[PDB]
């Protein structure tokens, strides 16, 4: 499990598009929820 | 512990017998060692004679325009990788490189001589007596 | 002929769109109302801006700065009408930055740029730029340096095109055209655009036709607070960078603040230390390299405060 | 290096259809609207 | 397709206009400000930088 | 490895062995092949740890850092937006 | 005999002479109270700072920095008592400062200073300072990496006396002796220093045998202002630098300004934005380049508010 | 300088010469000495107006950062002060 | 003058010395201070930065 | 007289040296005299 | 005014010796010019072969040691005089000097031709024509 | 260069006395302010 993640995650050659993308995707999720009004707000 | 230590000091003292079946198990490992260390110098040797190798099989460019570009690319390749110490072997194969692009390798040499450390120099120095072509 | 140009006219209007406004701002909610981006500087600054009217507008401006490629000073003036508004700045140095605009027709724009620099002769540039803003639409375009003095056309071309779909959806279109000597083939390149827009959050992406993909999304987080995340992916090597930040919107002061995936850190602080100074703070922290830039700057607007009876002429086209 | 004549006439050709290409996709958008009316009504 | 001789001649303009508009751009934008300005200011104070 | 070699330390004596000798001995009980692979692991835990520390050290940094960087500039703004709010509130 | 010792020691206390402090501070109220250069800084800043105890004195820090020759981080700790002061601080390459001062007798202070770094055998070093405090005088011996282990004295020593000849004027005197190595003949220097102090203006001077001088005057321009002028001689070439400077003293900042016959210009702002919170803003302005360096930072002390019981101990040794 | 070379130069006409040699026959008027004498003083007297402006630009430059780097923190603190003063003195 | 036996060992002394001041002397310090300080702070709030 | 002064002031092997005299001269004055507590104060 | 230059181009177009009169001034100027100019010339050449003079009478270091710190410190010297374009006779003789005590000049030579200013090596490369001894 | 050894012996004779006429001083001003006495005392 984790050698077939942490490889594509962090040593390969796709490793700063795979970051990029996955932070998108996590900082909408927390905008989208509500979760960052009711903290940041 | 100190009733064995004492027996084992006392045994390895006053009898000689002891001391041989310890004197073998020690010289039997102290070769083992030795050899080790031959066949890592062998391995580091290969490793360096495989540097030069690849360098003959990409080439190097023949016009001045590309040379001095070439020369500057390794030259700043090599000082790039040479900041790290695991990079040694690279930077000293872009030292290399660069060497034998440059068109007075003599003067460069004692450049790096004292402007590369000499860990990096010991590699590239053995580059150089590999590569009998270099003038 | 007229009868099926008013019928479909018509049918046009009772769709409710409207003007999506120019493709350049389909990100600016993030990209510039958010991000500190546009912001950053290092070094200290001080821009002292009198206003002599407000219609027409009419202000002259003098920054002084210390910092990484900051000129020691800039002279600037602008003046404004509802009908045009013409700027010129110029260094120390002696390069001058230039803008004209004017209004041929209200739906009607031509923009005129120059940027001469007496040191280099490669720096001297002219960029005519041509609006027309529809009832639902935007067309655009460009001309950077054109010439046919070679006897065939040079220089960098651009068109633009936004379209609003729905009251929410815009899709657009980015044309290239580039020719750097006639001695050479022409260079295309395309880029699509899109945005969708609500009162609560704004998404929008740009797609080069290179791949390159810069995707960005904001959302207000109440009256005083709102926040945005802008992702930009290159593959000319792959590389990506995403950058969170948020702004908070003070009585006397705004802060903004972002991070981002390369690690970087920076945040601007604008405090209003007086009825016309406004003092700004920047800071950018490398978290890979622990290195800081520090910028500190005021603005001061001396001319507004005592001319009251006049108000701000409308639509000055900036 | 530098292009040959006939690669540059090849270049030209590609440019320009590369843009009409642009101006098509332009002409689609501006009649999108009245495609997106038709969907809501289909059903 | 274009004269030689043309060419210098269209060329000179483009080095008249640059210079033209090195220098004159900035006073004609403070000239039109001065005389249509509501207010008129003071020459001196047209630019005073804050008094 | 031979046995008239070994033979030529024949004779040993519990006297003649000097203070520096008799403590050298104690590092000999141990066998040279364990000690020299336990000193082995012993170098790549040692610098392990290092590296740990180092990364943790390095990781509460960037959040004390971050923290300081924005908490202090929002916390004085915000302080202050609550007195303006406040002195409103008193009208 | 104690007859002679008994008639001079009262001869001489019925004189009004007062102890005139240490060499090294007779411009203090200048270089250091005025001046900016010992607060002077780049990049961003942050202390924190914990109060532990007033009696014994107990407080830990944490330096925070990214700036031009600042150590990312830096933790200090120090421990005081009416005998006693011992402080240490690392930093994150485990550069490790200290400070050892015990008080024999309050009239004799032993001070020990330590500098270990890991990285460089040239930066290790050690010092140590023997002080006496007389009625009416100071005198001072320290040995600076003092070894004898080549069978000869190596080194660097300093002794340093300061006498008040009234109660206005002090004179004194600086000698160093130096061998750095023992194959080498031994260096020395001797420094004269010199001082009138009064309520509202204080001058001072300090000439080396080498030729280089050094004096100041400074003076109090009421109860909040107060301003100073430093000058530096120097005959290795010749050059000479003059620094004029004031400070204002407001409830909530402080402001120090200064420029000099150099072109530098350089000023700080500390300010109190909260309670526990002060702020520190530093520019130096180099007006023959036009560069400038701007400094941040910021200190907190959240214990000492939570412990008003217990007053700070005297005479710590620092 | 001799005159049969001048002499060469025996027959001239006014129709004969060029627009563009008319024009430089203006410049012909003025003594090359003179003309090349001025042009010299010229660029002297140029080049010291250049120098004087970029003393004077670079001076007032140096006075308006130098008042506004003391000046804004001073005028900041020092207003901040007094209303600490008509707070107090408002008790 | 100094026997050379003697001056090693001497040596020896400050490479000691040297390794446990970098090592113990902040220690000592925090420990100085969390035995006499009055009151006694806790472990954790020993070294918290502001809580 | 200019000839005499300038000279020695501005382009002389301890022309940095009389600068800094010179100001620190001016600097004592302005201030023992009483005109700077008039005016910064 | 127009009617004296009326005057003057009529007598000029119709008038030979009035042409002879001018072209016979202007003759002359032009000669003053152009031996002006060589005279000119001549003082910069000689400021030339003065500054390669002034290098022998100085001296060059003789050990390894100083003729490294010797050369560094004249090319630096010789960069920092070639930001000013006051100093390019300073700074090349700088250069000469540094050049001559580099071991192998024909390399520094392309060092220099390539990264110090046409100016100066307009003037260096004089130098080295007047300094025969110049390997 | 490196010092031959009968020049080190100067120089530790050099610096010696330049420290015994520091001292010598010390003792002066130590003893200055008796004789500032006795200036304003001989009006
Ligand atoms: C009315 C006064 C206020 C408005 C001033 C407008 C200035 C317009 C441009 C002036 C000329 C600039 C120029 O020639 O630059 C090239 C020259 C370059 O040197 P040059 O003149 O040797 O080269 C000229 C080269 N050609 C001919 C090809 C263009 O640069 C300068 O002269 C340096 C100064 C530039 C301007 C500096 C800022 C403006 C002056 C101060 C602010 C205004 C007064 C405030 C009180
Ligand atoms: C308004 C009048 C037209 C422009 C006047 C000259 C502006 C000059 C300038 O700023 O840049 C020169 C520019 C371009 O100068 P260019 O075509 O001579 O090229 C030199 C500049 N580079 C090398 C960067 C391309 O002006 C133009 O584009 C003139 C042609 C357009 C006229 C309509
Ligand atoms: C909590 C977990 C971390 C506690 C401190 C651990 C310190 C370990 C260390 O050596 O750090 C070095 C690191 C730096 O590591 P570095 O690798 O950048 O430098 C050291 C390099 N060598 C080892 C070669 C000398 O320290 C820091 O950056 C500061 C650590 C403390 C941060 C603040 C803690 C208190 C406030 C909360
Ligand atoms: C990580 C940042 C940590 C900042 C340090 C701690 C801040 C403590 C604030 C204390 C306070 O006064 O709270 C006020 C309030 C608490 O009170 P309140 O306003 O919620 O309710 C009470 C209101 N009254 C008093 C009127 C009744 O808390 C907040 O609103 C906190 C909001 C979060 C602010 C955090 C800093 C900015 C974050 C920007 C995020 C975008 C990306 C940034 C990237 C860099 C950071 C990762
Ligand atoms: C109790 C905890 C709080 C007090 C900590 C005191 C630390 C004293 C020194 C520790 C060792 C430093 C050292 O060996 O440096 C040389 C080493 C050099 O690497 P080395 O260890 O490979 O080399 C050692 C070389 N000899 C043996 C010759 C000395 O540097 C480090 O280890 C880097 C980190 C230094 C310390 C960083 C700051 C202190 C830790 C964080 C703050 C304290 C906790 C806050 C929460
Ligand atoms: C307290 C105990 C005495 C000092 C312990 C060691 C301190 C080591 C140190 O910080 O620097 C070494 C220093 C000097 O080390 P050193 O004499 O070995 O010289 C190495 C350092 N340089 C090259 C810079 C001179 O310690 C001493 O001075 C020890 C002798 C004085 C003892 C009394
Ligand atoms: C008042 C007297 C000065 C009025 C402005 C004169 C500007 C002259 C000039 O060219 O300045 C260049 C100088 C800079 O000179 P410089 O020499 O540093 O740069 C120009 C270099 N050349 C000529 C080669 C291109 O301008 C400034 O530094 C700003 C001048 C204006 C300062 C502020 C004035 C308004 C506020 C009071
Ligand atoms: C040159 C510096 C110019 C600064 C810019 C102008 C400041 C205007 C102040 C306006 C104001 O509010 O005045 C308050 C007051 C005016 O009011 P007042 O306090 O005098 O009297 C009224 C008092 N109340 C209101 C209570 C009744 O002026 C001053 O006190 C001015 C003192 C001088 C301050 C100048 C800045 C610091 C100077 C430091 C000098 C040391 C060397 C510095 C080197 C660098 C500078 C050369
Ligand atoms: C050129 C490229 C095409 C895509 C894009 O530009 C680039 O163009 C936009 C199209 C958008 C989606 C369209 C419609 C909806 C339905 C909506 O439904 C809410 C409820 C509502 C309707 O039922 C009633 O309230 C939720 C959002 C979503 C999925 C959009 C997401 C963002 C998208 C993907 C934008 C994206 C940036
Ligand atoms: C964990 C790491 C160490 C600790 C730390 O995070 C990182 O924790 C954060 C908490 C912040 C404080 C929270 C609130 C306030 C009140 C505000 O308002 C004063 C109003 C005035 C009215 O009279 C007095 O009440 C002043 C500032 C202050 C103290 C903040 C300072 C920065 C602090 C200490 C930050 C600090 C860097
Ligand atoms: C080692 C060097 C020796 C000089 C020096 O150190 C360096 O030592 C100090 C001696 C000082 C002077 C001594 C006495 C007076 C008389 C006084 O008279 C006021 C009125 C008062 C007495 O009548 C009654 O109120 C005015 C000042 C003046 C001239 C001093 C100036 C500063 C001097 C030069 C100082 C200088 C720095
Ligand atoms: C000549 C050159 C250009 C101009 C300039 O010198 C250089 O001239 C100086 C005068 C300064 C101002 C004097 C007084 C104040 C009031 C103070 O207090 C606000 C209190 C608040 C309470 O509600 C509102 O009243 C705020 C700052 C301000 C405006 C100074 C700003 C800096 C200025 C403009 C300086 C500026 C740089
Ligand atoms: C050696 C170098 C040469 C320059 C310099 O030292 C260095 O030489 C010093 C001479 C000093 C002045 C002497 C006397 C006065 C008169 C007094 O006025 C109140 C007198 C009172 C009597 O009742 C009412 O009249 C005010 C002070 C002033 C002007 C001194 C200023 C500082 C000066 C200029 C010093 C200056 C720095």
């Amino acid at each position: 499990p984790i050698t077939g993640a942490y490889n594509a995650l962090f040593v390969s050659e796709n490793a700063s598009i795979v970051r990029s993308v996955v932070a998108f995707g996590l900082a909408v999720t927390f905008l989208a929820s509500g979760w960052a009004e009711a903290i940041l707000s | 512990v100190l009733a064995y230590a004492a027996y084992f000091d006392y045994q390895r003292r006053h009898n000689a017998e002891f001391r041989r079946q310890l004197r073998r198990n020690e010289r039997r490992q102290a070769r083992a060692e030795k050899d080790l260390a031959e066949a890592s110098a062998k391995a580091q040797r290969q490793r360096i004679k495989q540097a030069v190798d690849e360098a003959k099989e990409e080439g190097f460019p023949t016009s001045a325009e590309d040379k001095e570009a070439f020369f500057l690319e390794q030259v700043q390749a090599g000082e790039m990788m040479s900041a790290d110490p695991s990079k040694h072997l690279e930077a000293a194969l872009c030292f290399y490189k660069a060497l034998k692009v440059y068109p007075t390798p003599g003067d460069l040499i004692n450049i790096y001589d004292k402007t590369v450390s000499k860990p990096i120099l010991d590699i590239l120095a053995e580059m150089i007596a590999y590569d009998s072509s270099l003038r | 002929l007229s009868d099926l140009y008013d019928a479909f006219q018509e049918r046009r209007q009772k769709l409710g769109l409207s003007n999506p406004g120019l493709v350049e701002n389909i990100a600016k909610e993030v990209q510039r109302d958010v991000l500190t981006t546009n912001l950053m500087f290092s070094g200290l600054r001080a821009d002292l801006t009198k206003a002599f009217s407000l219609n027409p507008l009419f202000q002259v401006s003098h920054q002084f700065a210390m910092g990484e490629r900051l000129s020691p000073y800039t002279f600037a003036a602008l003046y404004g009408t509802s009908k045009m508004f013409a700027q010129g700045n110029i260094d120390d140095q002696g390069n001058l930055s230039t803008t004209f605009n004017y209004r041929w027709t209200p739906s009607f724009t031509t923009k005129t740029r120059f940027q001469i620099t007496p040191g280099a002769t490669g720096q001297d540039m002219a960029q005519f730029e041509h609006e027309y803003s529809g009832a639902d639409f935007t067309a655009t375009i460009k001309a950077l340096n054109p010439s046919f003095l070679e006897g065939g056309l040079t220089g960098i071309f651009v068109g633009q095109y936004l379209q609003s779909i729905t009251p929410k959806l815009s899709l657009g279109l980015e044309a290239v055209w580039q020719r750097a000597g006639l001695t050479q083939g022409p260079d295309t390149a395309i880029s699509y655009v899109g945005r969708y827009k609500t009162e609560n959050w704004i998404a929008s992406a740009q797609l080069q036709a290179q791949g390159a993909l810069n995707a960005s999304y904001w959302q207000r987080l109440g009256e005083k607070v709102q926040a945005g995340v802008d992702m930009t992916l290159s593959v000319n090597t792959k590389e990506g960078i995403t950058t969170f930040g948020a702004k908070y919107d003070f009585r006397m002061s705004t802060f903004r603040a972002q991070i981002d995936t390369k690690g970087k850190l920076s945040c601007v602080l604008e405090k209003r230390v007086a009825a016309p100074v406004m003092m700004t703070f920047a800071a950018d922290v490398d978290h890979f390299t622990q290195q800081a830039k520090v910028g500190v700057g005021i603005s001061i607007e001396a001319g507004g405060e005592e001319l009251q009876d006049q108000q701000p002429a409308p639509n000055i086209p900036f | 290096p530098q292009p040959s004549p006939e690669e540059l006439r090849a270049a030209e050709a590609e440019a320009a259809s590369t843009i009409q290409r642009a101006i098509a996709t332009a002409a689609v958008l501006y009649l999108a609207p009245f495609i997106v009316d038709a969907v809501y009504k289909m059903f | 397709l274009g004269a030689d001789s043309k060419q210098e001649r269209i060329s000179k303009l483009i080095e008249i206009s640059r210079v033209v508009i090195h220098y004159g751009y900035l006073p004609m934008i403070l000239y039109l400000g001065y005389t249509r300005s509501e207010p008129k200011p003071s020459i001196i104070r047209l630019l005073s930088p804050l008094s | 490895d031979t046995d008239s070699e070994i033979s030529t330390e024949s004779n040993f004596d519990p006297s003649e062995e000097t203070l520096a000798d008799r403590l050298h001995a104690l590092r000999d009980m141990v066998p040279p092949a364990y000690r020299g692979w336990i000193y082995h692991k012993y170098e790549q835990t040692t610098s392990a740890v290092r590296k740990a520390l180092s990364f943790a050290g390095r990781a509460a940094w960037t959040v004390s850092v971050t923290a300081l960087l924005v908490g202090v500039p929002f916390s004085l703004a915000y302080g202050e937006d609550q007195q303006y709010a406040a002195m409103e509130q008193e009208q």
